């Protein structure tokens, strides 16, 4: 269980 | 204190300036995706005559089929060499600087004025299968890493350009921000840019909405400033490991 982190995702800006 | 994208073309002076503070830590600057594991379409356009280049009509523009399906035209484009359609190939890339921010570490300004839909920068590194991504993410969190540079490609195709990558990987996340995601395929294969949704002025932040998936146990705050602010990158849901990479 890393206390930081994540991954950004794609999309088309709404 | 800001720099220059020219700047980062010298490993040596760069590391010099890194060390008083005048630009960002050092990275491996890359021109395209490294895979780590490898893994296993000319447009329509009526070539435009000497002429029409002369006078300023634009090869591939607008009405250009494969520009309009997000697909790069290649060296046998009918445009050849004219064809505006090859930006991420030809690294066509916005006037920016990266600069220091008050408390998002460094971040990506507009240089000049932008017009609205302008390709800014392929956000570029090492592209990792589940396998790789998962061993990044013990590694960063073991090194206490405080920024995330993980960006979701497609179903097993994560980059990450938190060693290997470009200036792209100093743009911050805004909740209203004024650039996006597009991914074009280039040779028959998937990359991600940045690009305006609206005319960005000179000086201004260039920003994205990270729509992150956060697997990590605490959100970080979010400092965007807008006056719609979610207050954490990440939202109001954690997500596991595996969802964030794409399952
Ligand atoms: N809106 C925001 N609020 C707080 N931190 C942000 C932010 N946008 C980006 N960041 C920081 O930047 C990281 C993404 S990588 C962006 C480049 C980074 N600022 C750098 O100096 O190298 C995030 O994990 C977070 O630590
Ligand atoms: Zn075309
Ligand atoms: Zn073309
Ligand atoms: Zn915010």
């Amino acid at each position: 269980a890393p206390s930081t982190g994540g991954v950004m995702k794609p999309h088309r800006y709404r | 204190p800001s720099c220059v994208m020219d700047d980062f073309r010298d490993p040596q002076r760069w590391k010099e300036c890194a060390k008083q503070g005048k630009m960002p830590c050092y990275f491996d600057l890359i021109e395209e995706n490294v895979y780590l594991t490898e893994r296993a379409m000319q447009c329509e356009c009526t070539p435009l005559s000497k002429d029409e280049r002369a006078q300023g009509e634009i090869a591939c523009g607008e009405d250009c089929l494969n520009r309009l399906l997000m697909i790069e035209c290649s060296s046998r484009c009918p445009n050849g060499d004219y064809c505006s359609n090859r930006r991420f190939q030809r690294k066509q890339h916005a006037d920016v600087e990266v600069i220091l921010t008050e408390k998002k570490g460094w971040g990506l300004r507009a240089a000049k004025d932008l017009p609205s839909n302008t390709f800014v920068l392929e956000y570029c590194g090492e592209v990792l299968d589940h396998k790789e991504f998962k061993a990044r993410v013990k590694e960063y969190a073991r090194n206490k890493n405080i920024h995330y540079y993980f960006m979701a490609l497609k179903n097993d195709e994560i980059i990450d350009a938190t060693q290997k990558g470009n200036c792209s990987r100093f743009m911050n996340h805004s909740c209203e921000p004024n650039c996006e995601t597009q991914k074009w395929t280039v040779n028959g294969q998937l990359r991600v840019g940045f690009f305006t949704t609206k005319l960005v002025p000179s000086g201004s932040e260039l920003t994205f909405d990270y729509q992150f998936q956060r697997y990590g146990k605490e959100a970080q705050k979010c400092f965007c400033g807008s006056a719609n602010c979610r207050g954490y990158l990440g939202g109001e849901n954690r997500v596991s490991i595996r969802a964030a990479g794409g399952k």
